[PDB]
């Protein structure tokens, strides 16, 4: 719970709570009954809102694709990463070190494409997802043998049910996630630079696992990514600039804020 | 039997490229395409089984590697797909120093070498 | 084996949670962790510092 | 009776005096310590030198002038080469240290002036050009300073890190970089500024050569001033010494 | 076969929501935790930590460091103005950027008071006194120190400490503020008056900075997760 | 009519879920179980057994036993090399096929120690000295057996006991190693080198072979099921 | 007749199981069966090996 | 049980192993041991690696010929250039440590010869 207000009186003393020195660093810890005349009030609200979980604990559209029934793509391929979107990223890079399990959920969503074949009568359209380790077998066509999944997981959803949703522990060979790393790939300070470099989370795949139609059907998987169990360290300031890349932090210079008429000015 | 299975690695022998009929117990050999080296240990042949249908078919020939780049004396060369058939290392200078640009391993003749030699800078 | 735990209610009734799976990972979320402490980034120092006395003394 | 203005500290076969001194920041509030057993991975017993290791190292000298930028320092590239520090980290694959750092600059009652001296934990930086990443050299200054720039760096076909001060070459913003253990130096209060920092990673152990764990950043936010006739050669100086430091995987010198 | 009956908001997908799931690695076994120092539990942690709020962003200057220094120098005059700006933590340009206003700007309300903590960054031998005062709406900008004085103000003399905090209470009706720009929830006005005049012996500057940094209160508090509207995207990238 | 709310993750099926299904016979009755020798209850219990190592598969050495040995013979120089390899047990081809290299390709993460046990296949009247080493990365391979000195060595004597064994211990800083091919998780590097020279009697062969295994130490340990990259198939067999 | 036992959670909180048929082969798998016995395949020989003592002699 | 003409030695990250040995003779009847605090002189605390310092090094070999008189070797100056030792004793002014020292060679039943094997203090020639 917030804490409550204290009532104080005047005061004539020594006892110089305002004067400090901030070069220490250190935030004063003064509240206005020590500058001013207060009344006593009990203060209900409280921070329950503020807590990290509450704030990371939300689903947020890390990524789309698109994969058809026909044509040259047939599945579809995605290198697991959180840097795809913007709004994600910057909620998670308040932090430097953050350990947190997953929530995975896929909507998957078909459309009919222009054509000129007549008698069209579809049937009811299956998706799998399938998901590959880093060294796995990735599939290299659409009736590859690797979609057997016998040690890969996988899910098969129907078109016109629920959503599909499974949780993901916290997979990593560290102690915690890393939002940024100062280093290269090889021990010289050459090769790759960036946190790139401690990516290594595999891919995922999608496909039809029927033709459904004698018409052309174009399907789009969407991934969302809750973060729960959330445990944090080191924060640090908000980008200010926008985002450029995913593999790295490049970025164009953009100043501090927005500009006004004068320096006593009450408005925008 | 129909056509042998199309590998990227290998390509199928002469004259069976110029063949339509296989009948049950017939083995087909293939060879490394350009560069592609052979692999030791697997054997490139097929033989069209009862069912007619090819033997289980694996990649029989591996990427040749591209020599080693060197070093570009005040320059900093960066690697970023290894140095088999294929790949493009990229050439830079170091700050104070005015440099081609990129090479591209590729097969020149029997074997592969680099495309455009090291700049000067 | 059910825990009955309070809810999250307007100031001036119970809840039931039971765990299906085996894995600790695919429990509900916790939202109910209120603890703070920001000694170590306010007031970071190593000589503690007294509000009404004067800082550099 | 005692003065809290003035502050000694020893280090190995070093100490350090200051008349003028604000009080110590202590990272975030944790004192450096060695590995525990509960906390390790690597299996060979680890050295521990603990007097030539654990010393004041006096890194170069950097004018401050009436337009001065800033500099950045990366630590475990900064003491690489100097003393057994720099040959322990190279002969071994895995170091584990915490940074004491004392900046200390010299200047009258008729200077004005203010530097943020702060300790930036994974300070990853950008490139000029938005495709391709910045060069070893262009980050890492051994031996030297790094500066920031006070317009902003050109894009071409090159890899030179941006320099922004206002961004601080993360894209952030400076006033906000407070979030780190920092200081201040008031050319009217203090003389020096003393930060202690205990090892901050996501594993116990890493190898001291290719990544680089914090950054220390001295921003001058209000400009140095003076009327004719005083001096006008300022320099700031940087003392750092490695705490509870220990290595484990002896092989042959990296170079 | 037990009989059941399925509710209204069956087979739906809201984001915030809170239910178990099967795990798609059973029997996986974490990499056990360890201490790593600075811990993050509640982001008011984050708020109550001082930030150089960048007074001066007039033209050019948010291009450079001269954005956060405010410049006060010696003048044949008394009670004129330093700055001035509105109490609005999430909408005023002044406090938006700061880490103050880049957490709030993920809120919707917001509570509790406001902490300015003013530096003297001139020489040793200049001297000054400073009216900083805050005045509850109601009544517009105070134009002169005789308006400025009624309000809730403290007189700074500069000295050997040379930080001042200036403490903003509590004076809305409402328990909770807007944090977007609302005029029902109306903040107020913080300004600065010169209260005497910038002493300075001779071979001394005569023009000195000042630096502002905000923190948040222990009362502060805030209440409905929203999206920044800073964060912007045209593309996936890469 | 019990009310009841559907959740996301309704009439889906994923592959590793653990559900009680109804059986399709019921009221079965089993074969009783009986005592059978060597029950396997971990797979690492497969892992912690020797297997020989094909250290020299080099050229057409595949196809055939060539592959499993090491050709150390006398010669008038010392400190040569017999050989080296990386520390990669399911990427190197040295360790990928061997019984701990087919037991890592199916998962991801590894960690732990590794046993290496060398034996003299040799002439009774032979004798020699070796020195087995292991050098963490962060610098190169060794190029000469002063470099390859002061990693982790062994010296071994060739005498009545034949095989020795050296322990590669964890010195990785991550908790687990990956074990397909990543520069951040490097192993190092482990090599072989004359100590002295073979000793030969007048009417015995100056060339002999040695012969390696490699076995899973007891703080062993794998962390993630996957799909073993050499397993293929065109169309369904028959 | 509930069964309450503890989950996998990471080193350094009780889940609830109910049968509903009525064969045991449809119960849910058994995971949760950490027991070894190495000695079988590694050390299967008569006589016993001391580690620091010669094999041979 | 156990023959007695085997024996194994551990320091630092380094391991000698013999099949074929003697007794092992230890100096005067000393191990070597550290400094007291009732025996020294310098003031300043030393440095103590103990793991990098304490390990076994391994120079070159030489060829043993029908005709070969001997050879000879300065112990501080043989590791002066190899590993931290090196290092170590190279930044110190002052230092103190004890060495075993273990040579190998390599025959037949058929080879014949001798060695003698001597460490002389203070050996001025
Ligand atoms: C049946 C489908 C299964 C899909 C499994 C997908 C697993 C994705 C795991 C992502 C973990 C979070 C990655 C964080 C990366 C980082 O910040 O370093």
């Amino acid at each position: 719970r917030v804490a409550d207000t204290v009532g104080t009186g005047p005061t004539n003393s020594e006892a110089i709570p305002a004067l400090t020195a901030a070069e220490t660093g250190h935030t004063s810890q003064v509240v206005p009954g020590d500058t001013m005349q207060t009344r006593h009030v009990k203060n209900y609200h409280s921070r329950s809102e503020s807590t990290v979980e509450n704030f990371l604990c939300r689903s947020a559209c890390v990524y789309f694709t698109e994969y058809k029934n026909s044509g040259s793509k047939r599945y579809a391929e995605w290198v697991v990463t959180t840097r795809q979107a913007a709004q994600l990223r910057r909620k998670l890079e308040f932090f430097t070190y953050i350990r947190f399990d997953l929530e995975l959920t896929f909507v998957i969503t078909s459309t009919q494409q222009p054509s000129t074949t007549q008698n069209q009568d579809a049937q009811i359209l299956t998706h799998q997802i399938m998901y590959v380790p880093p060294g796995g077998p990735v599939p290299d066509k659409v009736d590859s043998y690797v979609w057997q999944t016998s040690t890969n997981p996988s899910v098969f959803w129907t078109e016109g049910n629920a959503p599909p949703r499974m949780s993901i522990p916290f997979l990593s060979i560290g102690n915690a996630y890393s939002n940024f790393y100062d280093g290269w790939s090889e021990f010289s300070r050459n090769g790759v630079y960036g946190i790139n470099t401690l990516n290594n989370m595999g891919t995922l795949y999608a496909r039809h696992v029927n033709t459904g139609s004698t018409g052309p059907i174009k399907s789009t998987i969407r991934i969302y990514f809750k973060p729960k169990h959330v445990k944090a360290w080191i924060p640090r300031p908000p980008r200010l600039c926008q985002y450029e890349k995913a593999k790295n932090v490049n970025f164009q210079p953009s100043g501090v804020t927005t500009t006004r008429q004068s320096i006593t000015t009450m408005t925008n | 039997c129909e056509v042998p299975t199309r590998l990227n690695s290998a390509s199928l022998k002469q004259p069976y490229i110029t063949q339509n009929y296989f009948p049950v117990g017939t083995v087909v050999e293939y060879e490394c395409r350009p560069g592609y080296r052979r692999e030791p240990s697997l054997s490139p042949k097929l033989t069209c089984l009862q069912n007619l249908k090819w033997s289980t078919a694996v990649e029989f020939c591996k990427k040749k590697s591209c020599p080693n780049p060197g070093e570009i004396r005040n320059g900093q060369i960066d690697v970023p797909g290894g140095i088999l058939f294929g790949a493009t290392i990229s050439f830079s200078c170091n700050t104070g120093y005015k440099l081609s640009t990129s090479s591209f391993c590729l097969i020149s003749g029997s074997s592969v070498q680099w495309s455009d030699p090291l700049p000067e800078c | 084996g059910a825990q009955v735990s309070t809810q999250k209610t307007g100031a001036h009734i119970h809840y039931t949670n039971i765990n299906y799976y085996k894995d600790a990972a695919s429990n509900s979320a916790t939202r109910q962790d209120f603890a703070q402490d920001p000694g170590k980034f306010t007031e970071p120092v190593k000589d503690i510092m007294i509000k009404s006395l004067p800082a550099l003394n | 009776g005692y003065s809290d203005r003035v502050r000694s500290i020893t280090l190995g076969n070093s100490t350090i005096t200051t008349q003028e001194c604000a009080n110590v920041v202590v990272g975030y509030g944790v004192w450096p310590d060695y590995l525990k057993d509960s906390e390790a991975t690597a299996e060979d017993q680890p050295t521990q030198p603990d007097v030539a290791t654990c010393r004041f190292y006096t890194l170069d000298s950097v004018q401050w002038q009436k337009t001065s930028p800033g500099w950045w320092w990366k630590l475990p590239d900064a003491l690489s080469n100097l003393g057994l520090f720099g040959q322990n980290m190279q002969y071994h694959y895995l170091g584990r240290t915490g940074y004491t750092i004392h900046v200390q600059c010299n200047a009258s009652k008729f200077h004005q002036g203010c530097l943020l001296v702060v300790c930036v934990p994974e300070a990853e930086m950008g490139c000029a050009t938005l495709d391709n990443t910045p060069s070893s050299a262009e980050l890492l200054g051994g031996d030297a300073a790094k500066e920031f720039a006070g317009e902003p760096i050109a894009s071409g076909s090159n890899k030179l890190v941006q320099r922004v001060v206002y961004n601080a070459g993360m894209g952030i913003g400076v006033g906000n970089l407070t979030i780190f253990p920092h200081q201040w130096i008031n050319l009217r209060t203090n003389n020096s500024a003393t930060i202690v920092m205990p090892y901050t990673n996501s594993v116990p152990m890493d190898n001291m050569f290719r990544h680089n764990n914090i950054t220390l950043m001295v921003i001058p936010f209000v400009p140095l001033d003076y009327c004719p006739g005083s001096t006008t050669y300022v320099p700031i100086t940087v003392t750092i010494a490695p705490m509870c430091a220990e290595y484990n995987g002896l092989r042959l010198a990296s170079h | 076969g037990l009989p059941t009956m399925n509710t209204p908001g069956s087979c739906q997908f809201l984001t915030s929501d809170d239910f178990q799931s099967p795990s798609a690695m059973p029997q996986y076994d974490v990499t056990p935790e360890m201490k790593i120092p600075g811990e993050v539990k509640n982001l008011m942690e984050i708020a109550e930590v001082d930030s150089v709020v960048p007074v001066q962003n007039v033209g050019e200057k948010v291009n450079s460091m001269e954005a956060y220094q405010i410049p006060v120098r010696s003048n044949e005059g008394s009670g004129t103005q330093v700055f001035g700006f509105p109490l609005q933590p999430g909408y005023s340009s002044v406090f938006s950027r700061t880490l103050l206003g880049e957490i709030l700007n993920y809120y919707t309300h917001w509570s509790g008071s406001i902490k300015l903590t003013f530096m003297f960054c001139g020489s040793a031998m200049a001297t000054g006194k400073f009216l900083l005062a805050y005045s509850p709406p109601g009544a517009g900008a105070p134009t002169k120190r005789v308006d400025a004085m009624l309000g809730t103000h403290v007189v700074w003399d500069v000295g050997l400490q040379s930080s001042c905090v200036l403490c903003i209470p509590w004076i809305s009706q409402t328990h909770y503020r807007y944090v977007a720009s609302d005029e029902y929830t109306a903040g107020g006005f913080i300004t600065c008056w010169y209260q005497t005049n910038i002493v300075v012996p001779a071979d001394a500057q005569s023009s000195c900075y000042i630096m502002c940094f905000v923190s948040a209160c222990n009362d502060f508090s805030v209440r409905l997760l929203k999206d920044t509207p800073f964060i912007s995207q045209n593309s996936f990238f890469q």
